RNA sequence: GUUGACCUCGGAUCAGGUAGGAGGACCCGCUGAACUUAAGCAUAUCAAUAAGCGGAGGAAAAGAAACCAACAGGGAUUGC
RNA sequence: UGGGCGAGGCUCCUUCUGAGUUCCCUGGAACGGGACGCCACAGAGGGUGAGAGCCCCGUAUAGUUGGAAGCCAAGCCUGUGU
RNA sequence: AGAGACCGAUAGCGCACAAGUAGAGUGAUCGAAAGAUGAAAAGCACUUUGAAAAGAGGGUUAAAUAGCACGUGAAAUUGUU
RNA sequence: GCGUGAGCCCGGGUCGAACGGCCUCUAGUGCAGAUCUUGGUGGUAGUAGCAAAUACUUCAAUGAGAACUUGAAGGACCGAAGUGGGGAAAGGUUCCAUGUGAACAGCGGUUGGACAUGGGUUAGUCGAUCCUAAGCCAUAGGGAAGUUCCGUUUCAAAGGGGC
RNA sequence: AAACUUUCAACAACGGAUCUCUUGGUUCUGGCAUCGAUGAAGAACGCAGCGAAAUGCGAUAAGUAAUGUGAAUUGCAGAAAAUCAUCGAAUCUUUGAACGCACAUUGCGCCCGCCGGUAUUCCGGCGGGCAUGCCUGUUCGAGCGUCAU
């Protein structure tokens, strides 16, 4: 249950903001969780999902299929995998959009950036546990 | 008239400037809901005033 | 009277205002009916309430009024960012 | 060529920087009649030009005004765009000394009779 | 005698400043109806209101008694 | 009776936050049903292909990473009676 | 900024939409209608008849009697049997 | 199927995401009328009608389709106070070229002032601009609680020529 | 007996009710005090590679600087972030209380300075200025209003 005055739990007010995100915003709300391995070893859950990323689907008609992130379309909150496509009347191909919170990320993409972000995390996670274990 | 001022020479451009159809490429972006323009003006049916 | 003295009607009792852009500048006159041009005062009466709020404030662009609550919420600071490019 | 980045142009004089920007808008300008007459996908070119030669503006102006507010350091009266705005109102309202000013007779009791520090007990 | 003081009154794109407009829900004044009620209507009522005009702020206004009282006396203003 | 510090505290900006996407059935898609688990100072809210605490954002708690220095302040240091 | 024993597209502000907009008036002013395919456009390739619009096959989809006259689809009124 | 009844329940079809029973609480709570409001739809009804301005015809081309497109020919009208050639007000792109599905042109339409895509307005001499008219608005002043009213040269220290 | 009319049923039309939904209203509560001659509110006209509108912006024009984040934007094209957040530096067309005089005119002037045309005088280009009321001060003045030599 909330406390503090300063969230609401208005439906309007959060359906509102969530699709109103700026790009900033909704790279946060596009999270996807990290595999075991990759959880094991960075020792942190979920991260923002980046273009390069691999993932594996684990949620959909699309499940155990794998494949790198070749596009993030926020403004329509998916994720777009490689090989995992659909065929037009045509019979040209297109992306299927998949939610990155189907996903998990098997592989990162990783240089100081994305990774400076990945020791921040793991920091304040091993804080957390040590302050709640004192 | 022939004899026109600057002021209502420009606004007669503005007008004719906005009496257009909407783009097509407009109508393949996500979200959109625009299908036609909807302030369009043609001179035998709504006067515009000056 | 009616069809046959409508025909007649090809002069302009008002023009376009200056200040509010409606055509509604007496041309003799040269009073503005809408905005009271050229007073100083902007034409503006208690008795129409759908009058007043077609041009209160925030029904235009509010090219500066709009910056002032953030520079409220910083202070009207001055000066850059310590350690900014310049 | 093409771009140029804020970052390059802090460095160097104003000539220099008035000198690229007569370069970008010759450009520019050229792009433009270029274009009309041409199929150069370069018609987005035009937006990066246009970005640069801002870009070269804007460098000159904060140089210009930088160096200015130095110059009227220490000075009485400086220009009205180099003045503080703040709002109307708070540069109309008394300074905070001529606020704070009290009376010679309001001092001398608040020096003698000032509001103590005291408790009382129970 | 003229200049020179000082007293008023002026000139100047003189040096430096300030006011206008917006907003006006609330606030301080001015001005100011009639519908209505009275089973009619004129005093009255609506109402010291609506409309009109001037002037502010985050509050405004009021305010440290030419007060209340008549008591064994209270003690600036404001609000419930 | 004048001046100056001032620990320490309250502010402010900023980093960070627990737990299943395990098995079976239906379904285009489980966020439904059944079985077995976990977290809970968090079972507010929202999204995700159907009613999701544990898929994601957030949510609780005082903390913490780094920083600016806005306030208050125990107590100190120091002038001096024309 | 947070809420509600409130309203739920003829309701709720006139306005959930390019609404004080479109439009009317010389003018002061007056002032609407109008939300919903689907999880995803995957928004129907191709063949055939037609001058065309379209139809008939065929395809997509869980579903096309969900086909941009798109959720459901009442009555008045109408056609066929 | 139940109930005297308002109604309640079930079967079948369609459909696609929420909903109901019981006891309390609550109300913007029950429609045939109000020449009720908004919206939709009928009979009338393929009906009234589409009849002022003298009027059309032949061949050919185009086209899916031609009385009202075009060419040629014929027959006619307006008959210089024109159905002619140009302007003022007013309109604002209707002007020109190309193309054209639907809508509009109360019949049709291959045509169009329609729709779509592109073009088109060149001034020392033509106008505005300059002048003053009826008149309007300032100023000096004087009224008005005031928005403002009068005032236009008036109870004003109101300017321009040279070395 | 058909047709026609009517009644009943199935299917198909017309229409948009019902159900469910809701980035919207409405009401209450809490915090805050910040427009403008340093030119506001409002109006006009423009600005995108492909926009008419809405939104944003002002010839630095769908925006520039700066800070933070950290890889997009997306309808297509393109390229090597962003239609991102924040926001302290700037730009900010014609207007508008609107300020040289006007304005139903993109009208007509004056002053200073620079650059050209043989130029203090005319013409052209560029930049900066010229409203009113009032206050303080400055300077130049008027008056037998008045004071001494
Ligand atoms: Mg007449
Ligand atoms: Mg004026
Ligand atoms: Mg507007
Ligand atoms: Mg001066
Ligand atoms: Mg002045
Ligand atoms: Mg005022
Ligand atoms: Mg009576
Ligand atoms: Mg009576
Ligand atoms: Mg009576
Ligand atoms: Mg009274
Ligand atoms: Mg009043
Ligand atoms: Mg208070
Ligand atoms: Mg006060
Ligand atoms: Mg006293
Ligand atoms: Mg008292
Ligand atoms: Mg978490
Ligand atoms: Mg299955
Ligand atoms: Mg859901
Ligand atoms: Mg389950
Ligand atoms: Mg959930
Ligand atoms: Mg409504
Ligand atoms: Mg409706
Ligand atoms: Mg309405
Ligand atoms: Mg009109
Ligand atoms: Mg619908
Ligand atoms: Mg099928
Ligand atoms: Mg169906
Ligand atoms: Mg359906
Ligand atoms: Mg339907
Ligand atoms: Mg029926
Ligand atoms: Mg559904
Ligand atoms: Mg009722
Ligand atoms: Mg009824
Ligand atoms: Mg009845
Ligand atoms: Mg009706
Ligand atoms: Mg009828
Ligand atoms: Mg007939
Ligand atoms: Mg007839
Ligand atoms: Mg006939
Ligand atoms: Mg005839
Ligand atoms: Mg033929
Ligand atoms: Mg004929
Ligand atoms: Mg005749
Ligand atoms: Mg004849
Ligand atoms: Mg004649
Ligand atoms: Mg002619
Ligand atoms: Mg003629
Ligand atoms: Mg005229
Ligand atoms: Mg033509
Ligand atoms: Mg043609
Ligand atoms: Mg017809
Ligand atoms: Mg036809
Ligand atoms: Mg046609
Ligand atoms: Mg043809
Ligand atoms: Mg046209
Ligand atoms: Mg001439
Ligand atoms: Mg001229
Ligand atoms: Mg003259
Ligand atoms: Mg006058
Ligand atoms: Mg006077
Ligand atoms: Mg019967
Ligand atoms: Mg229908
Ligand atoms: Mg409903
Ligand atoms: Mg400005
Ligand atoms: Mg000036
Ligand atoms: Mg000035
Ligand atoms: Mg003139
Ligand atoms: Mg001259
Ligand atoms: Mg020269
Ligand atoms: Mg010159
Ligand atoms: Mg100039
Ligand atoms: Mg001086
Ligand atoms: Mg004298």
């Amino acid at each position: 249950m909330k406390v503090r005055p300063t969230v609401s739990s208005s439906r309007r007010k959060a359906r509102k903001a969530h699709f109103s995100a700026p790009s900033s915003v909704r790279r946060v709300i596009m999270s996807a969780p990290l595999s075991k391995e990759l959880r094991e070893k960075y020792n942190v859950r979920s991260i923002p999902i980046r273009k390069g990323d691999e993932v594996q689907i684990v949620r959909g008609a699309h499940k155990d299929k794998e494949g790198k992130v070749t596009s993030v379309y926020r403004l329509k909150y998916v994720i777009h995998v490689e090989r995992v496509t659909r065929e037009k009347a045509t019979g040209q191909t297109v992306p299927i959009g998949i939610h990155p919170s189907n996903v998990v990320i098997t592989k990162l993409h990783l240089d100081k950036d994305r990774e400076n972000i990945l020791a921040r995390i793991k920091a304040g996670r091993e804080q957390v546990a040590k302050a709640k274990g004192k | 008239p022939s004899h026109k001022t600057f002021r209502i020479k420009q606004k007669l451009a503005k007008a004719q400037k906005q009496n257009r159809p909407i783009p097509q490429w407009i109508r393949l972006r996500t979200g959109n809901t625009i299908r036609y323009n909807a302030k369009r003006r043609h001179w035998r049916k709504t006067r515009l005033g000056l | 009277k009616g069809t046959s003295s409508f025909g007649k009607r090809h002069n302009k009792t008002h023009g376009l205002c200056r200040r509010c852009g409606r055509r509604s500048l007496h041309n003799q006159k040269k009073v503005c009916a809408s905005c009271g041009y050229p007073a100083a005062k902007t034409r503006k009466y208690n008795w129409s309430e759908k009058a007043k709020r077609r041009k209160v404030t925030g029904t235009g662009r509010m090219r500066y009024l709009s910056t002032v609550p953030r520079r409220f919420k910083n202070g009207f600071r001055t000066g850059v960012p310590k350690g900014a490019r310049g | 060529n093409g771009k140029v980045k804020a970052g390059q142009l802090w460095s160097k004089n104003k000539e220099e920087l008035t000198k690229i920007l007569g370069e970008l808008k010759t450009e520019l300008s050229q792009l433009r009649i270029q274009k009309i007459s041409s199929s150069g996908a370069k018609l987005n070119k035009i937006h990066d030009l246009r970005k640069s030669i801002a870009r070269v503006l804007t460098v000159i102006n904060a140089k210009q005004r930088a160096q200015l507010r130095l110059f009227y350091k220490n000075k009485k009266y400086l220009p009205l765009d180099l003045r503080p705005k703040l709002t109307r109102a708070l540069r109309r309202r008394l300074s905070k000394e001529d606020a704070s000013r009290v009376l010679e007779k309001t001092k001398k009791r608040l020096t003698h009779f000032p509001q103590r520090k005291y408790a009382v007990k129970a």
